[PDB]
């Protein structure tokens, strides 16, 4: 039952523009998370009370966010992240793993491939996913920039070496159970 | 109850290599970054570098590039910290201190009593201890001139502490690698030299007990 | 890297005293800003984070605020304890970067040194060392200056200084200034040793001849 294929990946995707892998017909050790991660937090379920469980379906979310950005992926968080990129649901059941990689993915002159929607009309429902890019306006009218109340809704993480703990990226992997 | 404990006081010689350590308790070692901060005798504070023992990830102060190594043993929970090609000016005390999220409120909060590093080519060695008489006022002062010993610390009493009051023993000062002391004492002219002033030296290292009266 | 520029380096002040202390970042740092109290004793403690909160277990007394890219840590009425070293510090980025520190200490009435010269031992010169040893003790402010001087002449190299920290009784401070030559060398015949002090407008003189 494959996860190296997930947790030890090469690349990841933005938040906004997350990823999703479904894993079903097989089992294994949540034993394997570790000193490796920095987040492992379970809801719905118990974090002790794993390997004594069958689930029908298991789906994995691979993406990055900030390290000051990762207490948004829980239930019941409010920001930009979890409102515009990727929420969770009150009876999410699952769990959530993080860790930071500022030696793969933070550079000396700044790593800008990670990126996050911060403008939005209406939140994300739970398990939505939304790579529209189409330009902003807080009327609720299309409008085409250069024009005024006009604006890009993508924003990039920039991950430099020299940032503090609270900019740094984080890898993030959450777990669905069914 | 998070705390640092940071190894003890270190003697070391120039161009020698010494590996200092901070031990992080009551938190998870491998969320933080441990980070480490030098503050020479009398002057201010700076930053050296810090590493991530998650992973062992580092950043280093560009200045102290190629002067300290961050090492990390998590089964141990503890940091290390290894300076080299050691000179004078290594001569400081080290601290360490954590980050963590939420950077804004996770970090300085707790630090390392501080480790104090002294470089120094010399080996113990028993101090000379001369006695300061006056030259040829209801006060005189008398001296007492502790000189060229390593290491610290050393003893200094008057009287066999009997007297106390009006005494300035002065801060020992590192220079060409040995250590020298002064001490002062005033009383009034009137009771000297007629009550014995002695003068009293210890210094453990060199198992040395010198007492020097003050003679006119 | 990132400046900064701690104000004042050093405030004399008296208990029940208000005091403010002042950093100014040159760049933005987004209210990372956090001060912190060094004891004697070298143990460090944080006061205030995240530029005006308060740390735990820190009494009332302290405070932060910002302010355009100045920042300022203020105590409402100073105690016996609060009279040490002070450093801010920006944490939003590598490197840290401290501010100058402050020293603070208690304030007194002016006061002159009491200057005293000494020849070297008998002891010492037998083996082949001179050391002229002058005291300086119980003055204020702690600022001072001192100069050597034999047959006449200043002399530069060969001088010790040591400073004492603030007496805990009279507030003063003292100091130890140790000339070391050759038993040759010291085989001229006039020795002196010159005091500048805010105390006076001429300098202290004590000397000897041999």
């Amino acid at each position: 039952c494959p996860f190296g294929e997930v947790f030890n990946a090469t690349k990841f995707p933005s938040v906004y523009a997350w990823e999703r892998k479904k894993i079903s017909n097989c089992v294994a050790d949540y034993s394997v998370l570790s000193t490796f991660f920095s987040t492992f937090k379970c809801y719905g379920v118990s974090a002790t009370k794993l390997n004594d469980l069958c689930f029908s379906n298991v789906y994995a979310d691979s993406f990055v966010v900030k390290g000051d950005d990762v207490r948004q992926i829980a239930p019941g968080q409010t920001g930009v992240i979890a409102d515009y990129n990727y929420k969770l649901p009150d009876d999410f059941m699952g769990c959530v793993l993080a860790w930071n990689t500022r030696n793969i993915d933070a550079t000396s002159t700044g790593n800008y491939n990670y990126k996050y929607r911060y403008l939005r009309h209406g939140k994300l429902r739970p398990f939505e996913r939304d790579i529209s890019n189409v330009p902003f306006s807080p009327d609720g009218k299309p409008c085409t920039p250069p024009a005024l109340n006009c604006y890009w809704p993508l924003n990039d993480y920039g991950f430099y070496t020299t940032t503090g703990i609270g900019y740094q990226p984080y890898r993030v992997v959450v777990l669905s159970f069914e | 109850e998070v705390q640092l404990e940071e190894s003890g006081t270190v003697l070391a010689r120039p161009g020698a290599s010494v590996k200092m350590s901070c031990k992080a308790s009551g938190y998870t070692f491998t969320t933080y970054r441990m980070h480490w901060i030098k503050q020479r005798p009398g002057q201010g504070l700076e930053w050296i570098g810090a590493i991530y023992p998650g992973n062992s990830d580092t950043t280093y102060n560009q200045k102290f590039k190629d002067k300290a190594k961050l090492t990390a043993v998590t089964s141990t929970s503890s940091a290390y910290m290894e300076l080299s090609s050691l000179t004078n000016e290594d001569s400081a005390v080290y601290f360490c201190t954590r980050e963590g999220i939420p950077q804004l409120l996770r970090t300085l909060d707790y630090w390392g009593q501080g480790t104090s590093v002294t470089v120094s080519s010399a080996k113990t060695t028993a101090p000379s201890v001369y006695p300061l008489a006056p030259v040829c006022g209801s006060s005189v002062t008398l001296g007492c001139l502790v000189k060229g010993y390593f290491p610290e610390p050393v003893t200094l009493t008057w009287n066999s502490g009997s007297l106390s009051s009006g005494v300035h023993t002065f801060p020992a000062v590192l220079q060409s690698d040995l250590y020298t002391l002064s001490s002062s004492v005033t009383v009034t002219s009137s009771t000297w030299p007629s009550q014995s002033i002695t003068c009293n030296v210890a210094h453990p290292a060199s198992s040395t007990k010198v007492d020097k009266k003050i003679e006119p | 890297d990132i400046l900064m520029t701690q104000s004042p380096s050093s405030l004399s002040a008296s208990l029940g005293e208000r005091v403010s202390l002042t950093c100014r970042a040159s760049q933005e740092i987004s209210g990372y800003l956090s001060w912190l109290q060094e004891k004697p004793d070298g143990t460090i403690k944080r006061l205030i984070y995240a530029a005006s909160t308060l740390d735990s277990g820190v009494p009332k007394r302290f405070s932060g605020s910002r302010s355009g890219s100045d920042y300022s840590l203020t105590i409402s009425s100073l105690e016996s304890e609060d009279f040490a070293d002070y450093y801010c510090l920006q944490y939003v980025s590598y490197p840290w970067t401290f501010g100058g520190g402050t020293k603070l200490e208690i304030k007194r009435a002016d006061a002159a040194p009491t200057v005293s010269i000494f020849p070297p031992s008998s002891e010492q010169l037998t083996s082949g060392g001179a050391s002229v040893v002058c005291f300086l003790n119980n003055f204020y402010p702690k600022d001072i200056n001192v100069k050597w001087k034999i047959d006449g002449s200043e002399r530069q190299n060969g001088v010790l200084n040591s400073w004492t920290d603030q007496d805990s009784k009279d507030s003063t401070y003292s100091m130890s200034s140790t000339l070391t030559l050759t038993k040759d060398e010291y085989e001229h015949n006039s020795y002196t040793c010159e005091a500048t002090h805010k105390t006076s407008t001429s300098p202290i003189v004590k000397s000897f001849n041999r």
